[PDB]
């Protein structure tokens, strides 16, 4: 009866929805093909696939999710791929020529003639749904397409359905380790039109968790396949008390009234523990007390950020397997009591809890171990204005020469559109510093 | 499919794009007849980027062949590979340019352009979402620097927003075949600035250095030097034709290489290159790919990169790799040599990712950069220019046939005026 | 080949043995492929353009050669590759109690 | 069992709607040849019955299991139940020009 | 059933109508001896409308064959498909005309085309419902341009409502066979324009012209002309013979293209013309088929279709293609063309489909196009004649049999008539 829609338009966006989409069809025990195997399912999880299938009247199970791209490549081979007969065949939007890392293109230019099929699609999956929760974006912000087009829906969105919560899990380029050259000035300029039109922003960025990878599955050929799975295990432990039994249940609406204070300020950061491959798994405790210890290492984040530099407003847990609750109060009073972890002083409590019991699922031919116990932690920190300052740092110094501006502004952009997005993040990053103060 | 069109002129240019044709039938598996015989579905999923279909299921290439004399072109039908082209994509004159440009493009080239227009928009119709053109001549000669670059202002003035490549073999001091080239090779120039959105420079010093000292064969010939340009060339274009993890088109590159209108001169490479005797003893890692690639005697051009400082980079890796090493070598090689590269851009390096590698390899590598070490490439042939206009040597040709030396002033003056815009960029500091 | 026929320690005497045949080199007497015949189309100035045998192809390869590597998949097409769910699913706790064959 | 003048009426059906659905410059044995290695996984060069089926159900053609088996016997002619949709591809190509 | 019956008059028509029954014999599948070995019964079904019945299932034409020089049926007669003829049907002259429009009309002419008329008559009166007439000649010639106008006049006066058909070749100034062509020339023009419906106008030069360039053969002969005109001539009435998706005959060709009863000269055009080494390099599709259609160089006549404006056209295609696809193909061409149409008469174009495509080929297109531009070839003819009437030059030769100067006076001033009307309709606004 409680469903989200997702949507993943880009080349990041779509590449990152392979692997949780096959996730989600795994977890529910769901063939490729769409038909349920049934082996006496006799509704073992009977009604708990409605927040991310749909039945078809007999037999397969049709995702909730639209694909949106301007270059066929990558629409084209997920219909050749193993997951073929899945998708709907009309929700696999392709486009015609793509942005060419341009943000003036996606959404000046070539993104309008894509929005109103888009549109649509979504009307229709909203009529069929009756309980719906919200949306879910991924898009990549350092690209033509992600920012273009994805700014553009978010603000038709926005107008049309108007109060349902949107949640955007956004990669930025990490401080050295980035593609692209002319990314910040399409990160710049998304940013200006996400500020006021979402209400939660994850960070996703790469450099952070080629680490994770490096130092815990202790892989140093690692490629966007081994990524893709750690934001997907990301994605359904965040949505898994939407769907499963729980002790502490929580919905997404329980995490505006929980972890923004300001309207302005809705910008946070993401961990994930534990992280262990199959060899070193079954010689460690793997304790309650050890899980949510990790999770607030800082080279642990899934963002290249230091808590360290920065206080702390609110943070969520999510538990999944086996934890007792007695437990968990335990293992947070200590996080609470060190002096190196500190809040900010106007939030005496700043700990929203969540069980579940289902235990993670795992993937086959991933490198993760199955494993009794996990959390998920979303922090809202002040520490984030310190890659807004980067990002500030690099877009100043190659405007002073107008570089690649023409560009942008033979596309349809106005010259002026530039000022504009300094100013509303120059106000964005003195908003942190000014909230971050003591009374 | 965002298709492309192919247009070669005068000897070099359908020399040139004859190999590249061999080069492409060859990776896409198609027979000197037309007919398909590959070996994965992957070679024809996006066939038509290069290729059109006729009745009988063969594939025809989408060229034109175009030149004043019947020379070359008689050439190109007797060799191998020749049975591909439409022999309706075959337009000439009887005469000739004679290594003048006037000849080419005011009194023979212009009599004649207009059937080889004709044929350029039916192609160019005929496709359903054209991309691009690409171009394959050379500027130190009379039909194809004059020709090409006046049927290039034509169908750039038709088409405005679609992206162009050219690909010329411009003319160095070390090795001379004409005892004119500074004229036309300066004129070329000046016509070239105002409407080619992406220059590639070669030499044929470079590849005759390339072929000595990193092959070690001793007697190459022009199929060779052919070869390595159509490598480069096919190489380009990777991505538009196969999957991978970052796809990147034409377009792409132009946005992520050009910060200014007038700096599109650009210089090539390509990697790994070995010889016969020594091919079994080096790995194939992502670090010996760069290395090669980074290589100051790599390159096409006789310039030398590390006289300058690059403004903007571009590489293509094919085949399976893992990402993490591709940003890690690029930001390595980025750290070591802050020297040459402009500090008032950050990350001047852009990197994209193909699936499938050229046949019969695992990992290849194309670079194109964008440095300020092309200047000397324009420096000694406007020196030349200017010595041999003082004394106004062999002008009468040119000003006998609708042409005066105001032009050549006007030639003169905007290489002067692009040297220098493109070269302060080095002196310039934040 | 330094000023000689090869069989001698020259200067780049050990790559040279390698070369493949090039049959361009030693047989220029046949000139031939004529192959064109007067087609009539592909050209007319009506006159037919004139035909000239030309030599022979001189081999190429310059760029490196095969080295036994098929190639021809996707990163996407193996990263997934239905045979792990097969693996995951029908199978199981197969520990060989008894002996019995198997796939 | 039906076997009468019938075969030869499905099979017509069956070529309009391939040259209904086949892409602008191309033959009827390439679009149907695209089906069927479409669906096939073994990349052999042979299905089954179950296949082939649904090969004519994606074009639109709907029909029972019985006359499913005529086709394709009509076509499996080594009676080993494998077909090569090379020689049906050729076939329908044939029948299309 | 609406079957059509076949004049043709001088040595020009006899040529034409031997190689037209030839294809028509090949497409319906009947022997050189009139003996049926066809394969499917739609090329019986309808046989009706050309071939009448005899002696042994055999099948003869109900064509009328008419000359006043016995040699043109002599050879006719040997000639291949020759035994097809009745031989009561060749109605012949004894002395000859000798390219004197007054000889072949009043003094010879007249005394010999009794017999022809009553065998006509016999002809017509024997079907049980006519359907019209077609006429093959030359309005250069003597003979023909003289007897075969009067016995236009004739069946006019004697049939009424049925209509006329005239597959006319008029002469042109550059290949130019006869001295006094213009006189005559203009005088059948006068008289055409009088009783024919449809007049179809054919040249040398235009079929000479696609000889040498689209078929690219080096030595044509009046063979191929014969051969393309008779292509034509069986395009344009096949679906009265056959089956197809929306029918359309020839009352209903003259409804749609004859805007007003002056204005009947169209020119007509075939499709596609491929050489013998252009065949497998090329798809045969509805886009191309309508782009070669319009092609100015593609029609049979002088007159450029690109210095006026079309009034109407019509398109017959043959074979099977979907409706959608030549509607939108037709709307595009109307589209993307608008300063080409006149702009009072919206959806001035006009399409009908066949689906029994000509042996050898699978799809094929006939055009049939009136336009305004026809105007030149009168304007250059009476040019002509008014430049050697001044001077009275050859006139003994015309006023030697009883016709005057009046006759000539009102011939020009009727063509000039004829040109200012074409004029003051293509100038016209709303
Ligand atoms: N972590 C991760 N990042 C990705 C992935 N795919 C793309 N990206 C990010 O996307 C950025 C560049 O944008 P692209 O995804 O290549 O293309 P786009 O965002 O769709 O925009 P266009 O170039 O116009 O198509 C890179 O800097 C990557 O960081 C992926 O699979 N995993
Ligand atoms: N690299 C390379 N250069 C070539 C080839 N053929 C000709 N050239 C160069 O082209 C120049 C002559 O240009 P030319 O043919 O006279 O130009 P055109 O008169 O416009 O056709 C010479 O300096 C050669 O170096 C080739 O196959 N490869
Ligand atoms: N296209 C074509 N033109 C022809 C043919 N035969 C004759 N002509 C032209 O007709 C002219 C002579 O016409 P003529 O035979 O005197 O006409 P007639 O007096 O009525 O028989 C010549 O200039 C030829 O160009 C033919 O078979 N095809
Ligand atoms: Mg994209």
């Amino acid at each position: 009866m409680r469903e989200v829609i997702s949507i993943h338009v880009g080349q990041g966006g779509i590449q990152v929805g392979n692997a949780c989409w096959e996730l989600f069809c795994l977890e529910h025990g769901i063939q490729p093909d769409g038909q349920m195997p049934s082996d006496r399912t006799i509704g073992g999880g009977d009604d708990a696939f409605n927040t991310f299938f749909s039945e078809t009247g007999a037999g397969k199970h049709v995702p909730r999710a639209v694909f949106l791209d301007l270059e066929p490549t990558v629409i084209d081979e997920v219909r050749t791929g193993t997951y073929r007969q899945l998708f709907h065949p009309e929700q696999l939007i392709s486009g015609k020529e793509d942005a060419a890392n341009n943000f003036a293109r996606g959404h000046y230019t070539i993104g309008k003639e894509i929005v109103d099929l888009c549109l649509d699609r979504i009307r229709k999956l909203a009529d069929n749904c009756t309980g719906l929760q919200g949306f879910l974006v991924f898009n990549s912000v350092g690209g033509g397409t992600g920012s273009g087009l994805g700014s553009l829906l978010l603000e038709r969105l926005s107008v049309d359905y108007g109060k349902k919560s949107k949640l955007g899990f956004t990669i930025y380029p990490s401080p050295q380790v980035s593609t692209a050259v002319v990314e910040p000035y399409n990160s710049i300029l998304s940013t200006h039109s996400l500020l006021e039109h979402t209400d939660v922003a994850v960070m996703l960025d790469n450099e952070a968790i080629y680490d994770i990878c490096r130092r815990n599955l202790d892989i140093e050929r690692p490629t966007y396949t081994n990524l893709n799975r750690l934001i997907a295990q990301v994605i359904s432990s965040l949505t898994a008390s939407l769907r499963f039994d729980g002790a502490l249940n929580v919905d997404i609406t329980e995490f505006q009234t929980n972890l923004v204070p300001y309207p302005r300020i809705h910008f946070m950061l993401s961990s994930y523990a534990p992280i262990i491959s199959a060899e070193k798994a079954y010689h460690e405790q793997l304790s309650v007390a050890e899980i949510t210890n990790s999770a607030f290492e800082p080279a642990n984040m899934m963002a290249k950020c230091d808590p360290r530099h920065g206080k702390y407003m609110a943070c969520s847990m999510m538990y999944r397997g086996d934890v007792v609750p007695k437990d968990v109060n335990a293992s947070i009073a200590t996080i609470k009591t060190k002096r190196t972890i500190q809040f900010v002083d106007w939030c005496p409590t700043g700990f929203k809890v969540g069980i579940n019991y289902q235990p993670p699922t795992v993937v086959p031919g991933g490198d993760l171990a199955k494993v009794m116990r996990a959390v998920c932690m979303i922090s809202n920190s002040t520490a984030i204005a310190e890659v807004f300052s980067r990002l500030d740092h690099k877009f100043d110094l190659m405007y002073a020469k107008r570089a690649f501006v023409h560009w942008y502004v033979g596309e349809g952009m106005e010259e002026g559109e530039f000022s504009e997005a300094r100013e509303d993040l120059a106000a964005l990053e003195k908003d942190y510093e000014e909230v971050g103060i003591e009374t | 499919m965002r298709e492309i069109v192919h247009i070669q002129g005068g000897q070099c240019g359908n020399q040139i794009g004859a190999k590249f044709w061999e080069v492409i039938s060859d990776e896409h598996g198609i027979d000197p007849t037309g007919t398909y015989h590959g070996d994965s579905d992957l070679q024809l999923e996006r066939i038509n980027v290069y290729y059109n279909e006729a009745t009988g299921g063969r594939y025809v290439p989408r060229a034109i062949l175009m030149d004043l004399e019947p020379g070359t072109m008689d050439s190109v039908r007797a060799g191998p590979f020749g049975q591909l082209f439409r022999p309706d994509n075959f337009v000439f004159g009887q005469t000739g340019a004679g290594n003048n440009w006037a000849k080419g493009h005011y009194t023979e080239g212009a009599e004649l352009i207009d059937s080889v227009l004709d044929v350029v928009r039916k192609e160019a119709e005929g496709c359903d979402c054209l991309q691009g053109f690409q171009i394959t001549h050379s500027l130190g000669g009379g039909t194809g620097s004059g020709m090409g670059t006046l049927l290039i202002s034509k169908v750039r003035e038709e088409y405005p927003d679609r992206i162009m490549e050219t690909f010329s073999v411009v003319p160095s001091p070390k090795v001379s075949d004409t005892v004119v080239e500074p004229y036309n090779a300066t004129l070329s120039v000046h016509q070239l600035v105002e409407n080619a959105d992406e220059c590639m420079v070669i030499d044929n010093e470079a590849l005759y250095d390339i072929c000595f000292r990193t092959l070690k064969l001793t007697t190459p010939t022009y199929g060779d030097l052919n070869h390595l340009v159509s490598a480069a060339m096919s190489g380009v274009t990777c991505c538009l034709r196969f999957p991978g993890q970052l796809n990147s088109d034409l377009r792409k590159l132009a946005v992520n290489l050009i910060p200014f209108p007038r700096l599109h001169f650009f210089m090539i490479g390509f990697a790994p290159l070995t010889s016969r005797g020594s091919q079994q003893y080096r790995a194939l890692t992502v670090p010996e790919l760069t290395q090669q690639m980074f290589d100051a005697k790599n390159m096409m051009c006789a310039a030398d990169p590390r006289h300058g400082r690059y403004l903007t980079a571009s590489a293509l890796f094919r085949g399976r790799m893992s990402t993490k090493e591709v940003d890690e070598q690029m930001l390595n090689v980025q750290n070591k040599n802050s020297s040459y590269f402009v500090e008032w851009i950050p990350n001047n390096i852009k990197s994209s990712i193909c699936d499938i590698p050229p046949k019969g390899l695992k990992m290849a590598v194309t670079f194109v950069g964008n440095s300020t070490a092309i200047q000397e490439m324009f420096k000694r042939v406007a020196e030349q220019f200017t010595a041999m206009f003082r004394r106004k040597a062999f002008l009468h040709w040119y000003t006998g046939e609708g042409m005066d030396e105001m032009e050549f002033t006007e030639a003169e003056s905007n290489m002067n005026d692009l040297v220098s815009e493109y070269q302060q960029y080095q002196d310039a500091t934040a | 080949c330094d000023k000689y026929t090869s069989t001698a320690l020259m200067g780049n005497w050990y790559e040279e043995r390698l070369a493949p045949n090039q049959p361009f080199r030693e047989n220029l007497q046949t000139k031939t492929v004529r192959e064109e015949e007067a087609a009539i189309s592909f050209a007319s100035d009506l006159i037919p353009l004139s035909r000239v045998n030309r030599n022979l192809p001189w081999d190429t390869k310059g760029v490196i050669a095969d080295d036994g590597f098929k190639e021809f998949r996707s990163v996407n097409r193996t990263s997934y590759d239905p045979i792990n769910l097969n693996n995951y699913y029908n199978l199981g706790d197969c520990r060989q109690l008894y002996k019995h064959y198997t796939a | 069992y039906v076997s009468p003048e019938r075969l030869n009426d499905l099979e017509l059906i069956l070529y309009e709607k391939i040259r209904q659905k086949t892409l602008p410059g191309e033959d009827e044995g390439r679009t149907v040849y695209r089906a069927f290695k479409y669906f096939d996984i073994a990349e052999k060069g042979v299905i089954d019955i179950s296949q082939f089926k649904a090969a004519l159900e994606k074009f639109g053609c709907v029909f029972d299991d019985k006359e499913i088996h005529a086709l394709f016997s009509k076509f499996d002619v080594n009676r080993s139940g494998k077909i090569c949709y090379d020689e049906f591809c050729g076939n329908f190509a044939r029948l299309g020009s």
